């Protein structure tokens, strides 16, 4: 049951983090050298 | 000692969980996706365990402190646990594509698979209703979580939700069975419950508490292994959830719950009184497998119903308590697991498709023809075509059913297996000899699926040429029970 | 005539693996 | 033994499934499968030994003709 | 003839023990007919692993009247 | 700017998130120039000198769909008139020698013969053989199974179904040749060794 | 036999590591491996002693320890030349495929999927469980041979309800095999011979084997799979089908019906009598209705095979000798006719039958050889098939000759339509639309014809070397049926 | 120890050299993936004064006497052999892929006529400008074959695959075409609008092919494309 | 070829051993996407043979069985891709540019025959000669195209943009310059002088162009 409470913690985290932290708050992840500056759409 | 397979895979999961969480939440490493890095170390924590578990074969029974309290390891638990870690090894290996290609930074899916594998390692060696339930629910809870993981597509969320409902209700039934049995016997340890339930003869001796208890335990289990009268969501569970988590909760809980059934129903309670429900479940499971497989389109749901039907073909080995029957059941789990790991490795190789049916599965005879050969091999294996391994599984199961005098069970098995053979031969023909049907092209599979598909395809075709090791293993496991 | 840390460690550990395993299948 | 041929196939079959040609040094790591086949046959022998032991234990059990 | 047809036939010879082969096969299968009839009979073998702990730890706690006197 | 780059010419030239990914078993002859968005698919064969550029849209050759020697395949900006004009050379299409393509969406099982110039929106229908020098104006949907040709893309003949059955055999024969060539190249190259020996001469 | 047994599997697997687009090597070496396995089959023939109830070259390897259901490999009597015919015929399929490119028909794939001697296995396999695995097992190789390089006449398929019944019948036999296996632990065929069953159950087990067999055997209620399987089969898929896959059912009856269930066989003699009789009558009259050449030869094959059945019944040593020798002569004659009709297809590239005309101008040597084998499929007295069929007939030896009187119609209509169809094919200067493309036969073509004509004549003028090497075994079988 | 493992670099040279000991079954592998290709300038006796902003594709062997204007491109695989007679390219003339802008020595009568291509001249893929002068702001067709002395007037597009015979200098706006030198039509004004649009867009598109001249460090740093 | 395949295997293991058995020590030199078309004379079990006085341009690939004689030239971008049957190019020919000479493999639909190019043949740019037994002192035009089995006889000046048809044995000295192959005019003698002198013109222009060097200053610049 210790492991089951740990799995409940991991589960409530991976489920209901809701993209509100490093799950997606890392960055939009947009880089410059990989862009074409829209001169050619 | 004696918990070194558990002590390790629990420490390793913590080392991976802390290592993964520290890095994924790290500005210095640009918040990297720790999947496929806590993986790789995940599946090695499996192999090092499988090495810690296989080596200490006499050492697993090294203490008594565990015996009459917590859990009893023996040759059956040892061999079936080397299998669970091996079948968890395949399941993590096939996912490596699902981590990189599919955008998953969620590494803790790995550490949850590892915690579930520890829960299953404690299910196999579970030797007390309390331990059986606790390990069952540890693995079922890890699997509810990792089956409700994908939060973008709503299709996986409701699938995981009905999986949680079905699993929690199945566990409630199983637990009420444990309650009735304990309440009517005052003993939960299988070593204690065995002494009471010798000469119980429910249909002849009035014992309603123990009867309803064993019935509810059998119903909870037949829910967990998604047998026919209680599957009730299993097709939608396998279809909606992502493909690798389906490959996990579709092959490993079967192995584990079936080993647990062999423990409680062949040692904890041994009588022809309870296996009647499993006989009925076998009949209707082979029936439903055959017919619904004839009816389905979506390859994920087709594999769902095929797995239900094959779980049926398993329980005919339990529908008679003879050593030949139990050994047939064990042969059937190994040849159903390796074949299912193969089918799911194939379904995972075709990541490019969305939820698509056998028509979109077509053209594989043209694009990647060796993968089509492998897929036909696996589907034949399910059908039971003689020169393959699934035939050996179904044939030894039917021979045990005949030697056990259940001639009608063998009859329904053979008619359902012939229906399945026809359906899968027709499927292979439709895939190979006609029906081009829109030619969806696939990114290539990675080495991890490649070796697992290749080794398993070799195992299925070159099995009858050497069935001695597996037959010896399963007969030793049956004797040990 | 040099390298970076955290990779030469990895190559030394890979050498330790194959040398160690040789000793294993050798014994 | 036959494990050597099987491994070269497992590796080549793997290459055939990823679309890659049938070429590289892993075909020389199929010697590991030759080691695996020898171990599997060795485990067959060990296993039938243990099963004969369990079978004589069973023969001792089951009322021992009484 | 052709210089060796005589000894060209001694590539088999009678060696008639292959019937004792089936003789002892039959012993095999006469025993094997006891494959499926056998099952659990022992309640005296180590599955009686409870008392060896009960007698072992009964004195420490969970005891009615020993701690009294 | 200086000339004679030691690198030669990199045959796979990405730009702005656009990698012309080559699927394996696709012999991309070393002279070619992939650029922008050119998704060549399984079993394809981009032969000598065949450029494949990249615009707002994306080139894509299909299964077994070879682009033979010295064949330019570009795409117009958007051409939103009737349909988005992203060249899709779909399965088994044998774009023959020294042809030319732009924003046309060829259909399965064609044979775009030698020196056959094309243009936008020329959806050459399925199972269609084009004669040599098959020049096409924008929009001329060459219908199914119909042999064509002519400088303004004038129809010529409909084809017996035996030739239509033979077209896949020609595509897979080209693919056999492509595999025979793919067995001539290795994953990485040995050019770097020569370049290092050049640098150690400096 | 110990080492010389596994020639085709070793050859196939060690060639699998030679993809080799340049076909010459794979063709050459696959053909050499086939020819040497045939050479070892024939030296195994020479190795035979026609004097023992035991099986000639017995070998085994443990397959599952308890009850030891192991690869028990005997070649006495009938199996001796059944495996010989198998090998005799497999290089024929390897040799009908010297096609130049053979590209879509990837040559190494057909080499590897014809060079599987599971037919050798089943004919030597002498424990009816693993023996069961093989005829059902050869269906996976047969299905790929039947359509992957097979001519596509329809969306390739078999009657689905009939196919489900055919495989259901095969698995029904499996339940019977297990019932006998656990009936007295009897693993293999020697001890299934020795043992004795309940007469009440012998009949059930007999008909349960008979389900799968009489599907493999083309009896009247279920035989439709031969025509539909052949007209789509490739040139070398029919040569194997007629050659061996029909012998499967009759050899199954021979080994695992007659000396297995003597009382059940005694009881069901009239059953198989009438079944095979009416089957021969039907398949004799049918080629009236059928104009398709492949269907014609397939139905003549049904006729001959139900003659094999109407003869295998007997405790007549002559009876079962005629049965097995009609099997040999049939694996020669129907496969030679399938070779014929395949050459006649390819040289004409047409799949109508009214279109084969002016053959004496295009390929007159094909006319000669086509007669040399259609006289045989009607069993010209003098041919091998005559010795076979007339020992089938005299099979009414201890009998009272009432089923020979139905074989009357069965064979008279057979010979009649044999001559009618040989005419219909070679008749007249019926000018076809082939654009003066004569397509004279090849030297390799007349070669692959050579061995069938040679076996046919060598039997038809001298059946001793085959009736000998057999009599001891069949007579032992009969006394166990006594 | 590491860096002294160059012995495996030396060991590789052995197993690699083993290609010589293995090229005996027939004369095999005379190719070695060599280094020298005197391509991007290949000055015969006159040098190109191509600008610092005129993107030439490293495949384009611009031989001998050539001059390209600021903003004009010389696309992939287009040989420009200005070896016997002068060549020139105005600012914005995008000589597209597979071109053959190699001039002449003569053809049956003198006709030296150094090829001069003006500004904004969108030349098509696989074009063959053997010996014609081309005027400003015209759009030659992909596949065209412009023969000796064909003064392609301004804003007059040549059709796709449109071979033009000798001396048949097209008029302005007259869209030419056909295997023989015949006119087709006078399309529209939107035609010239799109000509200029495609010219400037191809100019800035060639200015987007700066990755073609990236450095090893910059190539492997673009290989970060996996992360994004 | 079998031993050729084995050679491919030993070389890969060798290249790999260098690539990551010694470039492991800080070297990404192997990873540079350098070109491979510089295999001008790409090879098989059959190889391309070329004599001394035969300029081959480095922008041009010469694949398959080739027999480049004396004076012949393969200028910038050409592809003498002739795997199936030998490209038996004669002496003194002049491909001149991005032309193509194919016996390129099909499904034997027309039994592709070798391309025996003659002598002093000044083939023009973009010509797509394909299974062409073109004889000696012949001219083929700019942007041209040919088809299977063609035999351009002596002095047959095929014109620009032309598309000669299959198996058409063009007569000796007949000018065919159209998409449907069509004789147009008996060639004049001044054209004969031009075609027989442009042969030696390029013969000298190809002995020129003197690639045969290296440009390290540019290599040092492109290094930085
Ligand atoms: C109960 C049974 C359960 C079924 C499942 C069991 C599998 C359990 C665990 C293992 C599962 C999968 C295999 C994983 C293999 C593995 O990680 O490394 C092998 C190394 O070796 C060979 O590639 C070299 C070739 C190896 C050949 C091995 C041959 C074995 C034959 C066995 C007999 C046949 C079967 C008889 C039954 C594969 O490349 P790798 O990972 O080193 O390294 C790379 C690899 O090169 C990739 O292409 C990618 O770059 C990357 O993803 C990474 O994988
Ligand atoms: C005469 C002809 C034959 C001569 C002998 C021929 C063969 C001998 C056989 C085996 C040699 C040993 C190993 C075989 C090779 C294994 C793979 C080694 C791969 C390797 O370099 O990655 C090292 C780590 O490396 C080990 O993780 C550890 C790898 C340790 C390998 C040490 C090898 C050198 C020391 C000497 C051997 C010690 C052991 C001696 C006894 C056993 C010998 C087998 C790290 O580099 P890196 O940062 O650039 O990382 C690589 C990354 O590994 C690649 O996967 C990527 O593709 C690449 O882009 C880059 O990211
Ligand atoms: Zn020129």
């Amino acid at each position: 049951p210790s492991l089951i409470l740990l799995v409940a913690m991991i589960g409530a985290i991976v489920l209901t983090m809701h993209r509100t932290t490093k799950v997606k708050r890392q960055d939009v992840f947009r880089r410059n050298a990989i862009d074409f500056r829209r001169t050619i759409m | 000692l004696a918990v070194f397979p558990e002590i390790f895979i629990i420490n390793a999961t913590f080392i991976l969980l802390i290592h993964g969480v520290v890095f994924s939440t790290s500005k210095k490493y640009d918040y990297p996706p720790l999947a496929s890095n806590v993986g790789w170390l995940g599946l090695l924590s499996v192999l090092i365990t499988l090495l810690l578990l296989a080596a200490g074969a006499p050492l697993l029974t090294i203490a008594h402190l565990f015996w009459n309290n917590l859990f009893r390891r023996d040759n059956f638990t040892y061999f079936c646990q080397i299998f669970l870690l091996l079948s968890t090894a395949g399941t993590i290996s096939m996912c490596f594509d699902f981590f990189d290609q599919e955008r998953f930074d969620a590494f803790e899916f790995i550490v949850l698979i590892l915690l579930s594998t520890c829960g299953m390692l404690f299910m196999i060696s579970a030797y007390d209703l309390i331990a059986m339930y606790l390990a069952i629910e540890l693995q079922s809870l890890c699997f509810y979580v990792i089956a409700a993981s994908k939060r973008k597509s709503e299709f996986s969320t409701e699938a995981g939700l009905k999986y949680l409902i079905l699993g929690a209700f199945s566990s409630g039934i199983l637990l009420f069975g444990c309650s009735m049995i304990y309440g009517s016997t005052g003993a939960t340890h299988f070593d204690q419950l065995a002494k009471i339930l010798t000469g119980y003869e429910i249909t002849g001796a009035r014992s309603s508490g123990i009867f309803m208890g064993i019935l509810f335990i059998a119903v909870g289990f037949l829910f967990k292994i998604t047998a026919v009268p209680f599957h009730m969501w299993a097709p939608d569970i396998y279809e909606g959830s992502p493909t690798p988590v389906t490959a996990f909760l579709s092959i490993a809980p079967k192995i584990s719950i079936f080993a647990n059934i062999l423990r409680v129903f062949i040692y904890g309670s041994y009588g022809a009184t309870l296996q009647q429900i499993f006989f009925f479940c076998s009949i209707a499971s082979m029936i439903l497998g055959a017919l619904a497989a004839m009816a389905q389109t979506k390859v994920k749901r087709l594999l769902a119903y095929s797995s239900i039907g094959h779980v049926g073909y398993i329980c005919i080995g339990f529908s008679c308590g003879t050593i030949e029957g139990i050994q047939s059941l064990l042969i059937g789990i190994f040849i159903y697991a390796l074949m299912t790991m193969d089918a799911f490795a194939i379904v995972l190789a075709l990541r490019q498709t969305r939820v698509k049916y056998i028509a979109d599965l077509g053209a594989l005879a043209k694009t990647n023809p060796i993968l089509a050969i492998t897929f036909s091999i696996t589907m034949f294996s399910y059908a039971g075509i003689p020169p393959l391994a699934g035939f050996c599984s179904k044939f030894y199961l039917f021979f045990a059913a005949l030697g056990c005098g259940a001639y009608f069970l063998a009859l329904v098995g053979v008619v359902t297996s012939v229906i399945g053979c026809f359906y899968y031969i027709r499927l292979v023909k439709r895939m190979f000899f006609d029906t081009p049907r829109t030619w969806i092209l696939y990114e290539p599979m990675d080495r991890n699926k490649s070796l697992l598909l290749a080794m398993t395809s070799f195992f299925i075709t070159l099995f009858l040429l050497y069935p001695s090791p597996l037959f010896s293993v399963t007969h030793q496991m049956a004797l040990s029970l | 005539v040099s390298e970076d840390k955290n990779r030469n460690y990895a190559v030394v550990a890979g050498v330790v693996a194959i040398v160690g395993s040789i000793g294993w299948y050798l014994k | 033994m036959v494990g050597a041929l099987l491994g070269l196939g497992t590796q080549m079959y793997s290459n055939a499934l990823r679309k890659l040609p049938y070429m590289r040094h892993p075909w020389e790591h199929v010697v590991g499968m030759g080691l695996g086949a020898v171990f599997a046959n060795q485990l067959v022998k060990w296993d039938v030994k243990l099963k004969e032991d369990l079978d004589v234990m069973l023969a001792k059990a089951r009322a021992a003709n009484e | 003839i052709m210089e060796f047809a005589e000894n060209l036939v001694l590539r088999l010879m009678e060696n008639p023990e292959e019937r004792d082969r089936k003789a002892r096969e039959h012993i095999y299968e006469m025993h094997e007919r006891c494959k499926k009839i056998k099952e659990m009979w022992a309640l005296p073998i180590r599955p009686y692993g409870f008392w060896t702990f009960e007698r072992h730890n009964a004195q420490l706690r969970w005891d009615p009247q020993i701690s009294q006197v | 700017r200086v000339k004679w780059d030691y690198r030669g010419q990199r045959q796979i030239i990405p730009l702005g998130q656009w990698l012309p990914k080559v699927a394996v078993d696709a012999y991309v002859a070393p002279n070619v120039v992939l650029a922008g968005q050119v998704t060549v698919w399984d079993g394809s064969s981009v032969w000598n000198g065949a450029v494949l550029r990249g615009d707002l849209n994306k080139i894509t050759v299909g299964f077994c769909s070879n682009v033979q020697e010295r064949c330019v395949v570009h795409a117009a900006w958007s051409s939103p008139t009737g349909l988005p004009a992203a060249t899709i050379i779909d399965r088994y299409v044998t774009v023959g020698a020294y042809s030319l393509l732009r924003s046309c969406t060829i259909e399965p099982e064609c044979i775009i013969g030698q020196h056959s110039i094309l243009m936008e929106g020329s959806l050459v229908e399925t199972r269609s053989i084009l004669e040599a020098g098959s020049v096409v104006p924008p929009g001329r949907r060459i219908p199914s199974g119909e042999l064509w040709g002519g400088n303004p893309a004038r129809f010529i003949r409909t084809l017996t179904n035996e030739e239509t059955l033979e077209i896949p055999k020609l595509a897979v024969a080209i693919n056999h040749l492509s595999g025979d060539y793919f067995s001539e190249f290795l994953p990485y190259s040995t050019v770097y060794l020569e370049v290092e020996k050049f640098k150690k001469s400096l | 036999l110990s080492g010389l047994i596994l020639c085709p599997v070793l050859g196939s697997i060690i060639l699998l590591f030679i993809p080799n687009s340049r076909i010459r090597l794979i063709r050459l070496i696959g053909l050499c491996a086939s020819l040497i396995t045939f050479l070892y089959s024939l030296v195994l023939w020479i190795q035979f002693d026609s004097s023992t109830a035991k099986f000639q070259f017995v070998e085994s390897l443990r397959w599952l320890p308890y009850e030891n259901i192991n690869f028990y490999l005997g070649i006495d009597g009938i199996s001796l030349f059944f495996v010989i015919l198998t090998t005799f015929l497999i290089p024929i399929c390897i040799l009908v495929g010297w096609s130049g490119m053979r590209s879509y028909g990837k040559e190494y794939i057909i080499a590897f999927l014809i060079c599987e001697f599971l037919m050798i296995a089943v004919f030597c396999m002498l424990d009816l469980l693993l023996f069961y695995v093989f005829p059902e097992s050869v269906l996976i190789p047969m299905f790929i041979i039947i359509g992957v390089w097979g001519s596509r006449q329809r969306k390739i398929k078999a009657a689905y309800q009939f196919f489900l019944y055919t495989l259901l019948g095969s698995l029904f036999m499996l339940l019977a095999i297990l019932l006998i296996l656990f009936q007295t632990g009897t693993t293999d065929l020697q001890i299934l011979l020795t043992t004795e069953f309940s007469e009440r159950r012998q009949i059930f087990l007999w008909i349960a084997f008979f389900a799968s067999f009489a599907v493999k055997v083309p009896m009247v209620p279920v035989h439709i799979w031969l025509p539909e399987a052949h007209v789509e089969a490739p040139t070398a898929g029919s040569v194997i089908l007629a050659g061996i896959l029909l012998k499967f059912g009759t050899y199954g009856f021979l080994r695992f019906s007659i000396p297995m269930f003597p009382e059940a066989t005694l009881c069901f003699t009239p059953f198989i009598y009438t079944l095979s009789a009416i089957a021969i009558i039907y398949t004799s009259l049918t080629t009236l209705r059928q104009i398709d050449l492949k269907k014609i030869i397939a139905y003549s094959s049904v006729a001959h095979m139900n003659l094999v059945t109407i003869g295998m019944f007997s405790p007549n040593i002559q009876g079962i000798g005629g049965s097995i020798l009609l099997m040999l002569s049939h694996g020669l004659v129907s496969s030679a006719l399938f070779l014929c009709v395949g050459v006649l297809y390819d040289r004409h590239k047409t799949r109508l039958v009214r279109y084969y005309g002016g053959l004496v101008s295009t390929m007159p040597n094909f006319s000669t050889i086509f007669f040399s084998f259609t006289l045989a499929n009607m069993s010209l007295p003098g041919t091998s098939s005559f010795i076979g069929e007339f020992l089938i007939l005299v099979g009414a030896f201890q009998r009272n000759s009432l089923v020979a009187t139905l074989a009357a119609l069965g064979m008279i209509l057979g010979a009649a339509y044999s001559l009618w169809l040989y005419n219909r094919v070679v008749s007249g200067n019926l000018k076809p639309d082939f654009l003066h493309k004569f397509s004279d036969l090849n030297g390799r073509e007349v070669f692959i014809f050579i061995p069938f004509l040679v076996g046919l004549v060598w039997m038809g003028v001298y059946p001793k070397v085959f009736l000998d090497c057999m009599h001891t075994s069949v007579s032992n079988l009969v006394q166990h049926g006594k | 120890r590491a860096f002294y493992s160059v012995g495996f670099w030396i060991r590789e040279t052995g197993q690699a050299l083993d290609r010589l000991g293995c090229r005996l079954q027939g004369k095999n592998y005379f190719r070695e993936q060599l280094s020298r290709h005197r391509t991007l300038m290949n000055v015969f006796d006159k040098a190109p004064i191509v600008d610092k902003e005129a993107f030439v594709a490293p495949s384009a062997s611009v031989i001998g006497d050539v001059h390209i204007g600021r903003g004009s491109s010389i696309w992939y695989g287009c040989v420009l052999r200005g070896d016997v007679n002068t060549v020139s390219v105005g600012s914005g003339t995008n000589i597209q892929d597979n071109s053959l802008v190699h001039v002449a020595k003569s053809n049956l009568s003198g006709k030296v006529h150094p090829t001069i291509i003006g500004d904004n001249v969108t030349i098509g893929h696989s074009a063959v400008l053997h010996g014609c002068t081309v005027e400003d702001e015209t759009f030659i067709g992909m596949g065209a074959t412009l023969l000796d002395g064909v003064v392609v007037e301004k804003h007059g597009m040549v059709a796709a695959g449109a071979l033009v015979r000798q001396n048949t200098r097209i008029p302005s706006g007259e869209v030419w075409g056909g295997n023989p030198a015949r006119f087709l039509r006078k399309l529209t004004d939107e035609e010239i609008a799109f000509i200029s649009q495609s010219a400037t867009n191809y100019s800035n598109l060639a200015q987007a092919h700066a990755a073609e001249n990236a450095k090893p460090l910059n190539v492997i740093e673009f290989e970060k494309v996996l992360r994004k």
